């Protein structure tokens, strides 16, 4: 979160790699980086395609992960370095990969360098990935969930979001977006079948994280009021704020 | 089912 118009900034689009794994992160006049990810338990593998759209090379082509002081501890990213000469028109991949050690929420720097035309070209762009890319989908019949809604004690571990909808209430793409942030979408569960019910396990290689969670719409209002509850108080927090920005 | 309150009044 900063102060200024988010447009030509290091997170343009990073709002639209939450729910889903692919997509153009990031393009500017010389070149377009696309994305590919899987994630399985506390680990995953992102793909970055890195496209040349001029018709000349680009040279000492270095592209650098970074992650803040913290975020280091918590996640743990390692890669091959790759060819540093990328043909006009040409695509060039890199493989990252991914293990989260316990829960974050800081998003880890990609910083791309290279020589075009004899020019330093330097782009920075904040890499997608989140907390709940970490998720276990959990199926549960009703009696079950209600059982682990109630042994919370800790009322940190509760976090609700009374937000307006940012975008159209469609229920189909409300759906998409709960099964692409990754906990399993339950069916009666809430009476009322206007609502969403989700739960899963935040996987991480110190602590397993049982995470539940609650949308309710109002169409006439335009507004939600999302509902976390999980076995960790941070975990919580990121979950909510994430989910919340998706709708 | 059973949630203790509803956002929908």
């Amino acid at each position: 979160g900063s102060p200024g118009i988010r447009l030509g900034s290091s997170e343009d689009n990073f709002a639209r790699f939450v729910c889903k794994n692919n997509g153009v992160l990031f393009e500017n006049q010389l070149l377009q980086i696309g994305l590919k990810s899987e994630f399985r338990q506390n680990l995953g593998r992102m793909f970055i395609f890195y496209g040349n759209k001029t018709s000349t090379q680009f040279l000492n082509f270095t592209p650098t992960l970074i992650c803040a002081d913290d975020l280091q501890t918590n996640l743990n990213l390692q890669t091959k370095p790759v060819d540093p000469t990328v043909d006009g028109g040409a695509q060039v991949q890199q493989v990252v990969n991914i293990e989260c050690i316990s829960d974050f929420t800081e998003a880890p720097v990609l910083n791309i360098q290279f020589r075009y035309g004899g020019t330093f070209q330097n782009v920075s762009v904040k890499l997608p990935i989140t907390l709940n890319k970490f998720f276990q989908p959990t199926e549960m019949a009703s009696q079950d969930f209600f059982q682990r809604w109630k042994q919370l004690s800790n009322p940190q571990q509760e976090v609700q979001n009374i937000f307006k909808a940012k975008h159209p209430m469609d229920t189909e793409i409300t759906k998409a977006k709960i099964i692409g942030f990754g906990s399993a979408l339950l069916e009666e569960v809430d009476p009322n079948p206007a609502n969403f019910v989700g739960a899963g396990i935040i996987h991480t290689k110190t602590t397993q994280i049982g995470c539940l969670l609650r949308l309710e719409p109002n169409l006439q209002a335009q507004m939600y009021r999302l509902t976390l509850r999980t076995s960790k108080d941070t975990v919580s927090q990121r979950l909510c704020e994430l989910l919340s920005e998706q709708f | 089912s059973f949630f203790e309150d509803n956002f929908v009044p």
